[PDB]
């Protein structure tokens, strides 16, 4: 489950003077109690290494934008789902939250990541927008949560008028390193992001981070914090 | 409604973004076609505002290794400037490669088209490449070459439309020939042979398409698509002669606003020996259009031996493909996957660059690299060159059952017969 890592957590705060880190329990983040529930039921104790300087940030009133870079298991993924679910209002019945995955087969891990630890937000339910989705035109999703590639994320947002994406309010791209390395990726997730609302919470994280990854990120994350924690 | 298709058998592949001119200042808005390809030789041909450019066609093609960044951008690569006194919104190639069209608008003196005799261009005792003949459209404004294309067949011959709403057939060999004219008020928008060569179809303002002998003696009228009603009433803005009962059309609103999109719109035609309607099927925006500002222009080519046919537009930064069914009649959209599109990039700007100029060459011969360990054979390369000056090439990896390599070898280019100014 969760790698090891001796190192440590730096962190440059959007704001030099507004010192607000580290949590060391997720009791203290005052998430509403559906969702601590569903951490209670995934088994988590302790916020991770990443999540103890992570969650304060994103879950800051009112949130705040990141760049994060740390390795695999270091619970980025937990950390980010924490964040969507935090924002979402099942009682809506459209998608709230956009999350970017590289691929089909870790847009669906995600996804169920994502169900589990939102086991018990009732009538939560998830789009897949990612190859092979049988959606007509016409249609509209009502799912409040949508997982996907950028390519079909986009279609959804533009061409096919599935979603409108002046409605979102946190957007997360995963593994910004392998996304970009990826064909038309990298231009899609720009597309996407230009059409989201001044408000909307953005979100990213990568495993990696050159200066290609870093220049990405910071069209697409306006005023970050960012955290780095070295390899171990 | 609108028949589609999730095509796995087919992936656009991208070689590296190469940078052919300058970043412009502004967003290019007018009606332009600025690639040409010699597929016999081996020659792509640029232009824009600021002079042509020529290049061994294999010098623009370089693949991704694996570690390099695919987003980043080859700052120039080796080919040759022809320096030229005004900018050019159009260039084309005669079918035997042998005579380039660059047609230029000049504030002063309007528009002229310039023809190049290609072995000039590979004539080393010629330190300036001139053209040897022009041809000079009295008109200013009005003079904007809007569509031209030569003939496929007869390598003398090349039509030309401009903005005014004027036709020409011209001839082309030591000189230049004008065989037939048709006057502004014919309201031509749009132009495009037969594939033998052996008849004009143009689109019009009316919204109809008349065939013609190349004398310009007219044979057959296209009636504008039923569905369009008369308060919304629409103009040929391109055309494509697919088969001899074959046609892509596309539609724009007759009144010239760009806000509208128009419609890509397949046409079946009957026979004399039938007496049946014409049958179109509206496929409407295949490329979707994010852009308002540009005139529209579809750039439409047909593949035979894959039977489909490739779309681009001005206002998209997306290509799209409407193939043949295996029922042999009818087309439907190829849907594609998220990693294998063809789409033009996004400047660094953050603005949307959009196409200019559309080819594909058939001389690649290096093989296709996919992983460490596999490798494909040669596959065509569709060419974009966009709005902010960067040529995007893609591969056309086409994996359907029953389809034969399409790639043809290159020859060299003697300067025997080149024609002098």
């Amino acid at each position: 489950n969760l790698v090891d890592n001796t190192n440590q957590v730096e962190v440059l705060q959007r704001d030099p003077n507004s010192p607000l880190y580290s949590v060391k329990s997720f009791e203290e983040l005052r998430l509403k109690p559906q969702l601590l529930q569903g951490v209670y039921a995934m088994g988590f104790n302790r916020p991770s290494k990443i999540q103890e300087n992570a969650l304060p940030l994103m879950l800051a009133e009112p949130p705040q934008n990141l760049i994060a870079q740390s390795q695999s298991g270091t619970g980025k993924t937990a950390a980010f789902v924490l964040a969507m679910l935090s924002q979402v209002e099942p009682a809506n019945k459209y998608p709230q939250c956009l999350c970017l995955s590289p691929t089909y087969e870790l847009a669906l891990q995600t996804g169920k990541v994502i169900e589990q630890m939102g086991k018990f937000y009732p009538e939560l339910k998830l789009a897949y927008a990612v190859r092979g989705n049988k959606l007509e035109r016409g249609q509209k999703i009502s799912e409040q949560i949508v997982i996907g590639t950028p390519g079909t994320v986009l279609d959804w947002c533009s061409k096919l008028k599935f979603i409108d994406p002046k409605k979102i309010k946190v957007f997360v791209l995963d593994e910004a390193d392998v996304m970009i390395a990826t064909q038309g990726h990298q231009d899609q997730s720009i597309r996407i992001q230009r059409m989201l609302p001044r408000n909307c919470q953005m979100l990213l994280f990568s495993a990696t981070f050159e200066d290609s990854v870093w220049k990405f990120a910071q069209k697409v994350v306006p005023d970050p914090n960012v955290i780095k924690l070295k390899r171990e | 409604m609108i028949p589609e298709r999730e095509m796995k058998d087919f992936q656009f592949r991208a070689l590296k973004k190469v940078r052919i001119f300058d970043s412009p200042e502004e967003l290019p808005k007018e009606r332009s076609s600025l690639l040409a390809v010699s597929n016999k030789y081996g020659l792509v041909f640029a232009g824009g505002a600021s002079g042509l450019q020529i290049f061994p066609t294999k010098n623009l093609l370089i693949q991704n290794k694996p570690g390099d960044d695919p987003n980043k951008i080859v700052d120039k690569v080796q080919g040759l400037l022809v320096p030229m006194k005004f900018p050019i919104h159009h260039l084309a190639l005669s079918c035997d490669n042998l005579t380039l069209s660059a047609c230029m608008m000049s504030s002063e003196y309007g528009s002229i088209i310039a023809f190049f005799d290609v072995r000039t261009f590979s004539n080393e005792a010629k330190q300036q490449k001139r053209p040897f003949a022009y041809h000079k459209l009295l008109k200013d404004a009005g003079g904007m070459v809007i569509d031209m294309k030569w003939n496929p067949t007869v390598p003398s011959m090349v039509a030309v439309c401009l903005a005014d709403g004027s036709i020409a057939v011209l001839q082309v060999t030591e000189t230049v020939k004008v065989c037939a004219t048709l006057p502004s008020t014919v309201a031509v928008t749009s132009v495009c042979w037969s594939p033998k060569g052996k008849q004009l179809a143009v689109g019009k303002q009316n919204g109809t398409v008349v065939q013609y002998l190349p004398t310009l003696q007219e044979k057959k009228v296209i009636p504008c698509p039923p569905f369009y009603e008369s308060d919304h009433p629409v103009r040929v803005l391109d055309v494509l002669w697919i088969g001899t009962y074959v046609f892509a059309i596309v539609y724009a609103a007759a009144d010239g606003t760009l806000e509208t999109s128009p419609d890509v719109v397949m046409a079946l035609l009957p026979k004399k020996e039938e007496k049946h309607p014409e049958i179109f099927v509206n496929f409407m925006e295949p490329c979707y259009g994010s852009c308002t500002e540009r005139q529209h222009h579809y750039y439409l080519s047909y593949i035979e031996e894959w039977d489909l046919v490739l779309a681009a537009s001005a206002a998209s930064t997306e290509v799209s493909i409407l193939a043949r069914q295996s029922d042999q009649i009818n087309w439907e959209s190829w849907l594609l996957e998220d990693s294998s599109r063809a789409e033009l990039p996004v400047t660094d700007k953050s603005d949307d660059s959009l196409p200019m100029g559309v080819v594909v060459d058939y001389t690649n011969q290096v093989e296709i690299t996919i992983s460490d360990e596999k490798t494909l054979p040669p596959a065509p390369v569709l060419m974009l060159l966009s709005t902010d000056g960067v040529l995007c090439p893609f591969y056309m990896i086409n994996q359907n059952p029953g389809v034969k390599s399409l790639i043809k070898t290159p020859e060299r280019l003697s300067l025997e017969g080149e024609r002098q100014p």
